[PDB]
């Protein structure tokens, strides 16, 4: 809620909340790291929707606290100090806190402080599945995770297996060029194109009513809200690129066929079925970290009935899914994402864009978002929300 | 040469209708007062239906980013938009509203 | 165009369209590049007026594009694809441009799509003149080259050599210590003082009215809009500088006369006559790039009636001129420039500078400049402009 | 003045001036480097209360002038030209200043300029004490240096060492850090206490009523404004920390008692009495460089009857108490410092933090420091006051 | 149970009085109007005493940095606040004021 | 040089300023306000503009560069950035005829 100047929300009345939504959206699940990469007794720090948080894991169950005292603001992370398995003491004064619920349990520099069981730091939810962390930055009773993840991902045969890193663009560029039916040109050359002999057009020659075009899905059993993008079931795929009327370029002519099947999803998750193999499944997160950077966090599915083809997969993903596909294909999708930061910095891009017919995908989603987030993260959950009368 | 829209009825003053045309691109028919226009429904900005969105006297604001062309004229009346709207001729032949097939020259 | 506080215009009455040229003034020719730096097929990405622009050769004439998609706003030159002679796609979605008139001819993506044919990518006029690359930053027809260069420049016989580079400070604080009158002070060390023993004095003590000190040139045949400092006509040279009566420091007496006859002109050149020796001439832009650089484009012209002159000329331009004089001498005029940066980076500087006689020039030439740009440059030419009714 | 959102000082009806402050106190004295680092007729450039300033030394004594020509705005020190033993030359057109008064007495480009005679270069006194440089940033003539220094800085036989730096954090958090009385569990674990057998509590349990918790000093008769913390006149100190009742951390049971007399003054200096040994007294100030940066003048003074001690007391002080105090007791006051700069940036922390009874003494000299500062140095101080008929 | 805190007539409108209890965490009374109010004089947020803030109307404003609550529900009524105040019944017999020793 | 022949009261309107030129001096700017004469050097002591080319609003000029102002009957700067005091001279009317003092007051 105001992240925008006013005058520019005022002009994209189609999507003025997504546009806002500069921070990502508040009251949604977040994956921001792998299970693996938090031990027991060892607080990891990291940024979510511009906070700082912090999280451990006691008794093997993951807990997170704001990280930032409520006492002078500074992070507790500056110096760690656990004295208890169940709380964490600031290295300032001594404000301690419990894990659990957060709550001021002691101060050791004052006993008999009039503070102590009379403030809480603020804590998120947070819940492994599939191998990966995710965080409910949001308040009150967290909804299912199911709401907040494609289909199929929670499937109990489903192993997930994945990287993450931090990319230098807003959360939204990374969305869009993942949604981006025609974004599939940057991808012509890829290694995992021709080393694994995909087909692959150029683009595709839109077919049918712009209805057609996609298909939103306002509700799930469990609440999901996404859109599918069916540019490719009326289209015609194009693979034969001219200028002028001769040929310059053309497209894969390989014989698996991938990714006919792709949706996006709140809060921000792509689903890409079936990729990079006719077998697999691919679910990505662009997770705001803060305005200018998110979290792109890649996971790569395969159903596997039994421990030999998880071992099997597992083998399969470290040489070459992982250096083939996860990096050898959606490395070009990072620098795109990073070229069109400038346009949009200003938030004039959001005004000056010229869009074409594939943009229908993009739109469905603009408005799918600006229906049906559940909150806009703004600077003041950020700093303390205010409110005077 | 001429497509039957609707009944001059049928459109309060101040209020769009789109038309749409089979193998072609839809059309707007906009009520400014008493008087009808025609221009090309897609906003010449982007994919935009401008049916969808605003009028104010005879000037028609894109619903996408806020640009606006001047249904008479077709031209660009505020940014983004600078590539001037296709017009089409619309009759009134006994209180019904017509529109030509092809854009007024 | 409000680029400054409205408080601060108000204040400055006599040159506030000056002031308010912080980003430059369009509609005016400006050198960015040499022809040699520029080759055939080879598009070259540079910044002017704070626009990102291309230029190109084909066929052996330039070419210049704006380097934005009108797609996503994405850089073309981030990927360069010129698949025929000529056009350059965009590396994202394919969206096809002709360099002759910025028509978007094709997209590879969509070769049905709706925008092909009804878009067009800015264009900007190129010459190149003197081994030089101007491009028209303007819209229109353009006006003929002469009218925005110093008197001689484009003489037949004139041979044009020199070097140019990326300065950090606005283009105005460069051209204000051109034509300062009092600031060959700061060359009193220069080693072409004493390596081409020059005659050069300290400063100057003004004589005659107002009007004497400079000639407006408001009625020059070719247009061309400039002033000339005649502060040496009336005055008296200073070579004996005191304090408290003492001497203190002495200018040059060598015998070589220079630079007794200086022009400022639109859009910003300084002409220098003769220099750095008495047979020769400079000619220097200040090329705006953005709000805190500019490109300082440096000539020097030497009459050469045949090739057999042109390289004794090039020779002693290499080995003296160049390495004793655009940089041996020009070089404290770079950090001169860069000293005044922190004074008018918050526009105060033009309220609150202190001058003196001597600077009747700059006065003129801030009037001269004000009364006679073509435009005013502002962010939302950058951006993409804005307006309603 | 319009250093803060006026919404914020409006806030914080308590501590207006004080929160406005940021770029600190004017018309008081300030210390800003060591005698011995200003040598004969070398000038040095410093920034004080945001105000570039260039200290000289002739004839043995300190002269200070703004560091900005009164013509273009240069810093006269980017080329330092001190033609004769009692002016500097401004190296751009040679305007010449007296350090003496700051008077334009000489222009070396114009010696028929109007303005020889009739401008003033801004002027700040200075003064030496105690082997130290204070500056009074001020207008008018400067009230006595003892106003702005603690009790006893200025004893005959106090032998005043020290050292200085500057840190990246704004002052007033500096200060507080400092006068902060809980913060001493920061300290816990200081090669000091230890080494030097001190006896160090983790905190302090307050007793009384809250004007029992200091000491308002304003009717001191040389006029020095400040306060004394008395936390430990009725509170118990706090020895054994606990968590759940249980203890998790000990202070130290040293037989050396410091520290039991801190007191917070105007502009911004604490003395810390006795410390590091019960012999010795430390006087700190944490000087306004701009609203980020502020310099951390630390002393340590002891009484000396003669050469022989003070020149023990110096030896001491370099083998032992610059390295085990003010670098091994204090390093971890400058990080404290720096981890409070997030929350407050945005001056937000100041209306966000939540304090508990220790801070009594903060809100006090808060609210001291509100009242009896002198001025506040706001940024058209910096570029030069404004008044509109 | 109930402590004597004043006579109304001690108290002019629009005014707060701080009432120590031995023992016990002290309490702010006001007087909006006519009509008698308390709470626990502590401001949620730090260690600032109400009584020495600004009422405005039922609402009173902490004086250490603005956040401010509802005198009669003891809800926050702006940020930075968001511990509800202790509020305590008051009763006003024969022109006595009286405020219930535990909060309720 | 004691008394300078400027010109006739007739000659200046109410809230006007004319500039008066001196062989071997800097020039003077005689104001008119209402029907008091006052004068002050002519040259801004903030730089080298002309105050004659300013404007008079009642008692107080505004310099044409930077508009800093001073007060015409007390040469005090009035707004930022002037801040040395204009000089003063002395207007005197004989025979409704208008005198400026060749040396400034003090
Ligand atoms: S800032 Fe954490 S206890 Fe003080
Ligand atoms: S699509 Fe209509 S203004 Fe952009
Ligand atoms: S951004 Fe250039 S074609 Fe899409
Ligand atoms: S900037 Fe110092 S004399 Fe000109
Ligand atoms: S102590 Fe009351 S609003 Fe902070
Ligand atoms: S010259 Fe008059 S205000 Fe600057
Ligand atoms: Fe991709
Ligand atoms: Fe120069
Ligand atoms: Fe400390």
């Amino acid at each position: 809620m105001a992240n925008v100047d006013e005058a520019i929300l005022k002009r994209v009345k189609g999507w003025a909340p997504y546009v806002d939504a500069k921070l990502g959206f508040r009251n949604h699940w977040y994956p921001v790291m792998f299970s693996k990469e938090i031990n027991e007794g060892e607080p990891k720090t990291l940024k979510l929707l511009g906070e700082n948080l912090l999280v451990n894991r006691i008794d093997g169950k993951l807990y997170c606290l704001k990280d930032r005292c409520l006492h002078r603001g500074v992070q507790l992370s500056v110096k760690v100090e656990c004295k208890t398995k169940s709380t964490i003491t600031c290295w300032y004064h001594a404000w301690t806190y419990r894990w659990e619920d957060g709550v001021l349990c002691d101060i050791l520099t004052n006993p008999t402080s009039a503070q102590i069981g009379r403030q809480k730091l603020k804590t998120y939810p947070v819940q492994e599945a599939k191998g990966c962390v995710f965080i409910y930055l949001g308040d009150g009773d967290p909804p299912p995770l199911a709401r907040d993840t494609p289909p199929n991902f929670l499937d109990d045969d489903m192993e997930i297996l994945g990287k993450n890193q931090i990319i230098k663009s807003n959360w939204r560029l990374a969305v869009e060029n993942g949604f981006d039916p025609s974004h599939i040109y940057i991808h012509k050359d890829s290694i995992l194109v021709k080393d694994n002999d995909l087909a692959l057009p150029l683009g595709f020659a839109p077919g049918g009513d712009r209805k057609q075009q996609t298909r939103v899905v306002d509700d799930d059993v469990v609440g999901r809200k996404g859109v599918y993008d069916l540019i490719g079931e009326h289209g015609v795929p194009v693979f034969e690129g001219t200028i002028g009327g001769e040929v310059v370029r053309e497209g894969a002519y390989g014989e698996k066929i991938v990714a006919n099947d792709i949706s996006i999803w709140l809060p921000g998750v792509l689903k890409v079925n079936p990729f990079p193999n006719p077998d697999m499944m691919q679910f990505e997160w662009y997770v705001p970290i803060d305005e200018n950077t998110h979290y792109y966090f890649q996971t790569l599915g395969k159903p596997c009935a039994n421990d030999e083809e998880r071992k099997k997969y597992e083998q399969e993903f470290e040489s070459k899914w992982k250096p083939m596909a996860l990096e050898g294909f959606n490395n070009d999708d990072i620098w795109a994402r990073e070229a069109m930061v400038d346009f949009y910095a200003d938030d004039k891009g959001w005004v000056n864009e010229i869009l074409f017919e594939s943009d229908e995908a993009i739109v469905a989603w603009r408005k799918l978002a600006s229906e049906h987030n559940q909150g806009i993260q703004t600077q003041a959950h950020v700093s303390g929300l205010e409110h005077h009368h | 040469i001429w497509l039957k829209v609707c009944a001059a009825s049928d459109m309060q003053p101040g209020t769009i209708r789109r038309v749409n045309r089979v193998g072609a691109a839809p059309l707007a028919v906009y009520r400014v007062g008493d008087q009808f226009y025609a221009t090309e429904d897609t906003c010449t900005h982007g994919i935009a239906s401008l049916s969808e969105g605003t009028l104010d006297g005879d000037v028609i604001e894109c619903p996408f980013h806020g640009g606006a062309f001047n249904v008479c004229t077709g031209m660009p009346a505020s940014s983004p938009c600078t590539v001037p709207l296709g017009v089409f001729e619309v009759e009134v032949k006994e209180g019904e509203v017509y529109v030509a097939g092809e854009k007024k020259l």
